[PDB]
């Protein structure tokens, strides 16, 4: 807006990221419905919707603060710009992200709120329940005022989530913060993690996220989130077409598992000009990348089967967009090279796979060498 | 140059590269037969990776302080089955040349590594400086040092003790050396297996079936035996 | 003054039965160290004598496998309790002491009445629990042995509960001289000061 | 008669003095001495695997649950869980004997009657 | 006693070149399962191949065994009980160090499913049930055998 | 049976005309030797040669390349599978 | 009722010499007898069942296609239909230039082995501890042992004395909490509530106005002279849920079976004090009573 | 004869409806939770606790987004898993907590908030 | 048997001796 | 004998007469901050646990910089 803030240094190697938004302990946002349900009250048959999980379901976002932490366990550096309450839980999620060695100087206390807690008030229009907001939590409260420039000045990749698009406040303050990032030189990163109200009507989400979608430089999207904003039924009847007569070709034949890889005419809608890259996640079984040069797809694998007790896919979507942001800010020619490119999202497919076999997200977060090491076990040398 | 060092057993080829040559042009894939073909895509294989042990580990350790040289970055097979056959002579190398440092530095340069609080300068000519002026021998000193040694550091140090003999180099590797001898961290997380030791089993947590319920309460429950 | 030293260098409390002590004996000549380091050891680990219970008279008791209305553990929890209690005493000879209580409370190590040449080490050491204004008079027997052994009661003696000693080379080999480190865990019953001048 | 969970079955022959015992390079005697030649003839290697795992949660203060089957993971997966916990356990409380890079899983330990060390590396565990 | 032999993890040692042989022979079955599918070679041809490229390779890693500890390691711990004549023999070693190999089914026939680990890597569960075979087996021929 | 490996890496040379071809029991083409054929295998360092008796499979072709300890030839119940 | 254990794997056992592949997941290929019923006695899998006309049958993962409800893929086979199903227990952790489809795995069919395609595969068997009995399953790292000595293991662990003072191994598999649980030895509360009292012979747990007295077993003698005695593992005020554990029995500790002691140990020959079996053993063993044990004799 | 294994009752947003307009003397704390949700499996086990250590006090239900999905969007539930506090004092208004909170939070606002 | 063969087991010889190429004490009894 | 009397005479000898505090949440200027993580510093029992002159020579830590973190440590 004015001016700098802070002293001007020569910036230690991991270069940062800054995740922001708010910090929440699990709390998956995307919330569709199923249509396999278990029992209601033996919680022990849940975890067989984990190995068989619905589609928006199958690599699940979270809070940017379990991308920050994610990111830091990969061997990189980060930082988190939110608001917490003053209270015994806010000091908890503080704690939480000291011990895993993410910055919280960007962390700003409000001391008259609870942490995680929204007032609201229950009405009962055309006889049916709703809510209406109050006072919004001190998570989705932070000011302009209140932003850690010498964060901002000092990320290289600035990353947050729709979620904040639910705020009135956060919505303020985050193109205040873009602006401040952008100034300075920093990636914009938006992923997506449409939270229940955004699943609406596509019209409305695309009316709501357009302005964010705009600013940012890298985007990072779910299949059932892609297919949502261009048309959700024309790529439904896509999938369930079979011929009648015979197949076009051997491989239809088989009758595998669809992994349509879109057209960047397809993408077209949603391209714009600052636009870097473009990913599009099966879960962790394919990467569709498109870049204004070239698109493409790295094949990947899950394997949840090998532990049914422990698995739990919950923070695999945010273990793939922190190895995303580990190589990107490491390995700045996957932007103008396509081999490059997909040689590196190829480790970002690992800590995917790693993290879908822990209960918990935090908890089952891989570090680099774990996440180096599966993705020489899986690949063949020539892939590495 | 070559011949030289063969015939002292100093670092050299196995083959000379002068009197190497290539292994010109064998079959194309055209001129074979099918099961000598190669594949044309690469196959996975389990065994596509090189095992982790010590041996390579230490011999790229010995590598970067040039006690021995290797072909290339890394050691071949070939290199570590040798390493295997010799490698108490050069860990004898390395300890004759602490030895040799404790009586060039003295007790107290050399025993100052594992006393970090220690700051006072810990040389000959300062240990004898400090004796004049003070009155206290080396000995002294050193009983002085020791006290300011913390219980961890003392069990760092008795790596040196001249009973156990532990590997100077071993000593000083650094973590990240450290654990390629088993290959890096696991891909499945060790904090699936980790329990804590005064935990009380909880029945009824996801992996448990439900509580089995008490027979005669079950029959009379379905209503098939009567009070 | 003195051309061969020794001196603590380290001394460490890590609760009421738990002593630390580290020593360092310097300069010796060449096979020295390892004559004193073993001896030292097994006189640390073997030789010291220490002072503890060694029976327990119970009023109106059955057996030792009972229970006793108004105590929340049993008559065998009891003797075990006993067991772990810390004396320290220079002196030999069975000596006699009482537990003579009205409930309800905590006994502890605190509550026994000692003869005059026997001390205790934790007062806080856990007893029994009472839950009912009761009486419960205890008889003790006590005395001072080598090694490890009315209700009796398991008695182990030694108060050194570990040992270890390195050996380093004390520099260039004008006699190739030796540095001796012992270190020393004790219960309290002695500090490892006073375990290491015993052996 | 005293057995492990491997097959691994003994009869106590002699009781001896904790100070006539071999002891660790931390001073600690060890419980029992079991001969090394009853493994290779009776090919149980896990009771290797699970005597160096013990002796790292013992130090580390904690206990380990592990499916088996293990190597369906990667290879070695049992000699990578195993290692990189005793390494943890000698980086964290100071023993660097825990863990030898030249010889994982095995130490120098020392004669009770002499205190001379024993000349090759032992196999300790818990 | 005052030499203390004992036993670790490293000290099972797999010779170098085990990796090497086990990939190819899973590259030369590998060809041949494909060309099975094709029509050119048929199931016996197959089946003899996958009992016999194993079987070599197994016998070869055996024989190998022996020379690389006299050559790189003659005093490991593994080696000098067997070698000397103490305990254990080459055959035992094998299963340690080097592959279970082959194992039959009950009714005369081998298993079309080798066993490439040994003991010191860890078996699969598959393999594992397959040495199961041999397990039962030896203890019922050991008890007809005194009878 | 006995099975001859590569000594080293390098280059096989032998005249296929003094062999006649066959097919394995393995389903591979070969040749199969009468004679004490001479074969070379040119290293990186030298050039050298095996003896293949007769009576013995020759698994390799000429010219072929052949990695050390790999098999190169082959020194030389009623059952039923159902499909 | 030497030990919790054999309450438990008791009920388990099979009476009728050589494993069928029919048995894989349905009867134990280790736990067999030592003696001459060897292959004539034998344990019911971890997950076997019995189904409607007398059969085994045992637990898998159904790999479905694109199109079908498939509300739960796992399914119980009997042996009649195992054979007709293409069985892989391999893993999905392979990728080359091609697609993870066409990658191959051991698998089970028709009584024998194959190597086939992924797509190819009908069904996975994806539980732990599927194919083997409760005494093998208590074996950790049993994968490197050979399968004689996880036999003999088994047999070993029957007849385990249960110790005056009980402790957790270190290193378990994870199936010693369930042993618990299914013995009956410890106390689990069948009410939720809250706790009162507890002493050395009773706990009362008292929720929705419903107060319940429970007894605890003291230094009762077993069938074989092993002694049985209950001990709280839990405090007044302590809220407890149906099902959960109230007092721990002997060899059982915190919910889980406890046989043993961890204790240290070196691997070395000791002036033939270990010759072959042979087990040497300090004095700190016997007056710390690392292994003592009650033993109650009944007279008659 | 025998005791149900689980305290928290799920119900319908009708029975939600008339639970709320009715007269209420305890704390109700209402769960929203789907069975595929990973989290769930540890929210469900803390309201059982939580259902125990308030026998009478305050009444635990829940609420199943894959069949109360709009019910759940207007209640302004933004994920899972979503916890209502509502109290007993008409005046008052509610609480709405996202993410696993701990036990110890929860007793606290029942008891100070609630 | 081990015994006698660790004792009976020489010295060192060769290149397993001696690092490089060469291009001890006496006793009376 | 006597020479083992003789080692163990000597033994008798008598000779004449914050770890939850991180320093994030401290408000800290971005140049010491930025220096503080540079040491692996991230809690203030760390910050603590460095002298005065361990402090100074690490790169970019001046006088005034010191002073600053005192003033603030006399704060809390």
């Amino acid at each position: 807006v004015d001016y700098d803030d802070g002293i001007d240094f020569p910036y230690d190697d991991p270069p940062l990221v800054c995740c922001f938004g708010a910090v929440q302990k699990e709390f998956v946002p995307v919330v569709r419905v199923h249509d396999n349900p278990m029992h209601p009250d033996i919680y022990s048959q849940w975890k067989m919707l984990q190995w068989d999980p619905p589609e928006f379901g199958r690599a699940p976002g979270g809070p940017p603060s379990n991308v920050a932490i994610s990111h830091v366990r990969l061997g990189g550096r980060a930082a988190f710009m939110g608001k917490v309450g003053g209270d015994d839980y806010g000091e908890e999620l503080v704690l939480m992200m000291n011990k895993e060695r993410v910055q919280t100087r960007g962390v700003k206390f409000d001391e008259g709120a609870s942490t995680a807690c929204t007032r609201v008030k229950i009405k009962f229009e055309d006889g049916k329940m709703k809510a209406e907001t109050v006072k919004e939590p001190p998570e989705d409260s932070l000011l302009a005022s209140e932003l850690n420039l010498a964060v901002l000045k000092e990320a290289r990749i600035f990353h947050f989530n729709s979620e904040v698009l639910t705020s009135p406040t956060m919505e303020s303050t985050l193109f205040k913060a873009i602006q401040w990032s952008k100034k300075f030189g920093g990636l914009i990163f938006f992923d997506l993690n449409l939270p229940l109200p955004l699943w609406r009507s596509r019209n409305e989400t695309r009316k709501l996220i357009k302005k964010s979608w705009d600013e940012a430089n890298i985007i990072e999207v779910s299949q059932q989130e892609l297919e949502f904003l261009l048309d959700e039924e024309y790529y439904e009847r896509r999938r369930n077409y079979t011929p009648q007569y015979f197949a076009e070709d051997f491989e239809q034949t088989k009758n595998r598992r669809d992994y349509y890889h879109y057209t960047p005419e397809e993408i077209k809608p949603l391209w714009h000009d600052d636009l870097k890259l473009l990913v599009v996640t099966d879960g962790t079984l394919r990467l569709h990348y498109y870049t204004p040069k070239f698109d493409g797809v790295v094949v990947g694998t899950e394997d949840v089967l090998i532990t049914p007790f422990t698995c739990d896919r919950t923070g695999s979507g945010d273990a793939v967009v922190a190895g995303i942001m580990r190589k990107l800010t490491t390995c700045p020619e996957m932007f103008e090279d396509q081999d490059v490119l997909e040689r590196q999202l190829r480790f970002a497919v690992a800590a995917g796979i790693i993290s879908q076999w822990t209960i918990g997200a935090v908890r089952g977060f891989p570090t680099e060498s774990a996440t180096q090491n599966l993705k020489e076990q899986v690949y063949v040398p020539s892939m590495w | 140059g070559f011949e030289l060092d063969k015939k002292l057993g100093r670092p050299h080829p196995f083959i000379d590269p002068t009197k190497k040559k290539q292994i010109e042009t064998t079959l194309t894939s055209d001129e074979s037969w099918w099961n000598w073909r190669k594949p044309e895509k690469e196959q996975w294989s389990r065994w596509q990776r090189r095992r982790p042990d010590v041996e390579t580990v230490f011999l790229k350790a010995m590598a970067e302080t040039g006690q021995v040289k290797l072909y290339g970055k890394e050691p071949t097979l070939t290199e570590t089955s040798l390493y295997r056959a010799r490698r108490h002579l050069f860990k004898e190398e390395r300890l004759q040349a602490e030895r040799e440092r404790l009586a060039k530095e003295g007790p107290m340069a050399f025993y100052s590594e594992w006393v970090k609080a220690w700051k006072r300068d810990t040389s000959r000519e300062a240990v004898q400086k400090h004796f004049e002026e003070t009155g206290e021998d080396e000995n002294t000193q050193l009983i002085e040092m020791f006290s300011h040694q913390t219980d961890r550091e003392y069990r760092i140090m008795m790596g040196t003790d001249v009973r156990i003999k532990r590997d100077p180099l071993a000593m000083r590797m650094k973590e990240d050396q450290i654990k390629q001898i088993w290959g890096g961290d696991p891909v499945y997380p060790t904090i699936n297996y980790i329990q804590a030791p005064d935990a009380v089993m909880d029945f009824r947590g996801p992996d448990f079936h439900e509580p089995t319920p008490n027979m005669l309460s079950y029959l009379k429950e379905n209503c098939k035996v009567i009070s | 003054t003195r051309t061969l030293q020794w001196k603590c260098v380290e001394s460490r409390r890590d609760s009421k039965r738990l002593y630390y002590g580290r020593f360092i004996l310097s300069p010796l000549m060449k096979g020295q160290a390892d004559t004193i380091g073993i001896a030292m050891r097994r006189a640390l680990l073997g030789e010291i004598e220490g002072t503890c219970i060694t029976r327990a008279k119970f009023e109106n008791i059955p057996h030792d496998y009972s229970n006793i209305v108004g105590i929340q553990e049993s008559v065998h929890e009891i003797l075990m309790n006993l067991n772990e209690i810390v004396l320290k005493s220079n002196l030999y000879g069975t000596r006699n002491a009482l537990i003579c209580v009205q409930g309800p409370g905590y006994i502890t190590a605190r509550d026994i009445i000692l003869p005059p040449s026997v001390e205790i080490v934790d007062n806080t050491q856990h007893i029994a629990t009472l839950t009912e204004p009761i009486n419960l008079c205890i008889g003790l027997k006590i005395e001072r042995n080598r090694g490890y052994s009315s209700y009796p009661i398991d008695a182990v003696f030694m108060p050194v509960q570990n040992a270890n000693h390195s050996i380093h080379s004390y520099g260039n080999g004008n006699e190739k001289q030796e540095i001796l480190f012992i270190e020393i865990w004790t219960n309290g019953s002695l500090t490892p000061k006073e375990a290491l001048h015993e052996a | 008669k005293v057995a492990g969970r491997h097959g691994n079955k003994g009869i106590i022959s002699k009781i001896l003095p904790r100070q006539d015992m071999p002891y660790l390079q931390d001073g600690r005697p060890v419980d029992m001495v079991f001969n090394p030649l009853g493994v290779p003839s009776r090919m149980n290697v896990g009771q290797i695997f699970e005597c160096s795992l013990g002796l790292a949660g013992s130090l580390l203060d904690r206990h380990y649950r592990i499916a088996p089957f293990d190597e369906r993971y990667e290879q070695e997966a049992s000699r990578k869980l195993v290692f990189s916990e005793l390494y943890e356990a000698s980086k964290q409380t100071a023993n660097p004997w825990v863990f030898e890079p030249e010889y994982p899983g095995k130490s120098r330990i020392f004669d009770g009657r002499t205190g001379d060390p024993f000349e090759q590396p032992v196999i300790i565990g818990k | 006693t005052a030499t203390s032999i004992s036993l670790g993890i490293d000290d099972l040692l797999t010779i170098p070149s085990k990796g090497w042989l086990v990939q190819d022979a899973e590259q030369q079955s590998l060809i041949l399962e494909k060309h099975h599918h094709y029509g050119n070679v048929h199931a016996v041809e197959k089946l003899r191949q996958s009992i016999e490229i194993w079987y070599a390779t197994s016998e070869y890693l055996r024989q190998e065994m022996n020379p690389n500890f006299r050559m790189t390691d003659p005093f490991n711990p593994v080696h000098m009980m067997s070698f000397s004549g103490a305990r254990g023999n080459a055959s035992q070693v094998h299963q340690l160090v080097g592959m279970r190999g082959l194992m039959s089914d009950p009714q005369g026939q081998m298993i079309d499913l080798p066993i490439q680990s040994n003991l010191r890597e860890g078996l699969s569960l598959t393999e594992y049930i397959i040495s199961c075979y041999g397990a039962r087996k030896g203890v019922v021929d050991t008890a007809v055998r005194t009878s | 049976a006995e099975h001859v490996r590569a000594p080293y890496n390098g280059k096989i040379k032998f005249n296929e005309d003094l062999v006649h071809p066959t097919r394995t029991r393995h389903g591979h083409p070969a040749f199969l030797c009468y004679i004490d054929l001479s074969v070379i295998i040119e290293s990186e360092d030298i050039i050298h040669s095996v003896t293949i008796p007769p009576k013995s499979f020759l698994l390799v072709q000429n010219d072929q390349y052949v990695e050390s300890e790999q098999v190169i030839a082959e020194i030389r119940e009623r059952v039923r599978k159902y499909i | 009722r030497t030990n919790p254990l054999t309450q438990i794997v008791h009920g388990r056992k099979l009476s009728y010499r050589d494993i069928h592949p029919s048995h894989y997941g349905r009867i134990c290929p280790i736990d067999t007898s030592e003696g001459i019923n060897v292959g004539l006695i034998g344990s019911l899998s971890i997950h076997a069942r019995i189904g409607d006309w007398g059969s085994l049958e045992s637990p898998f993962y159904e790999l479905v296609e694109k199109s079908k409800k498939a509300q739960i893929r796992m399914l119980f086979l009997s042996p009649s239909q195992d054979e007709y199903y293409m069985i892989a227990a391999g893993n999905s952790l392979a990728l080359n230039r091609g697609i993870q489809e066409e990658q191959v795995v051991p698998a089970r069919y028709r009584q024998e082995f194959l190597t086939i395609a992924w797509e190819e595969v009908h069904l996975r068997s994806i539980f732990p501890f599927q194919y083997f009995s409760i005494g093998a399953s208590l074996i950790p790292f049993i994968e490197h042992n050979d399968a004689n000595r996880a036999l003999m293991s088994s047999n070993m662990q029957r007849q385990a004395v249960p110790l005056s003072r009980s402790e957790k191994c270190i290193v378990g598999t994870g199936l010693e909490r369930q042993v618990a649980l299914d013995s009956g030895v410890p106390a689990i509360a069948e009410h939720e509530g809250k706790i009162l009292y507890t002493d050395t012979e009773k706990i009362i747990l008292s929720g929705n106005e419903n107060t319940l007295s429970i007894p605890l077993i003291m230094y009762q003698r077993s069938n074989k002279n092993t002694c049985m005695h209950q001990k709280p593992q839990v405090r007044r005020g302590k809220c407890i849920k149906k099902g959960q554990i109230l007092a721990d029995g002997a060899a059982t500790v915190g919910g889980e079976l406890a046989l043993g002691k961890n204790v240290l140990v070196a691997y070395m020959p000791w002036e033939g004090y270990n010759f072959e079996d042979a087990v040497l053993i300090s004095e700190c063993l016997v007056y710390g009573d690392i292994y003592t044990s009650f033993h109650i004799r009944k007279y008659e | 004869f025998v005791r149900e294994d689980y305290l928290v009752r799920k119900l319908s947003a009708q029975e939600l409806q008339d639970l709320v307009k009715g007269e209420r003397k305890v704390p109700l704390i209402v769960d929203f939770y789907a069975t595929w949700c990973g989290p769930c499996i540890l929210m469900a086990q803390e309201l059982e606790m939580l259902a125990v250590e308030y026998e009478s006090n305050a009444m635990i239900v829940k609420v199943d987004t894959d069949d109360e999905y709009e019910f759940a969007r207007d209640m302004q539930v933004r994920g899972l898993p979503t916890l209502f506090f509502i109290s007993p004092d008409p005046s008052k208004d509610a609480i709405r907590t996202e993410g696993l909170i701990p036990l110890q939070m929860m007793r606290d606002i029942i008891d100070n908030d609630m | 048997l081990i015994g006698l063969y660790v004792l009976t087991s020489g010295t060192r010889r060769g290149i397993c001796a001696n690092r490089y190429n060469p291009c001890e004490p006496f006793f009376c009894n | 004998s006597r020479n083992l009397i003789n080692l163990f005479i000597p033994f008798l000898h008598v000779e004449e007469e914050f770890q939850y505090i991180f320093i994030d949440q401290l408000e800290l200027p971005p140049r010491i901050y930025n220096c503080l993580k540079k040491s692996n510093i991230h809690t203030l029992l760390d910050l603590l646990n460095n002298s005065q002159e361990d402090l100074i020579k690490m790169e970019h830590f001046h006088i005034e910089d010191v002073k600053k973190l005192l003033d603030i440590l006399e704060k809390k």
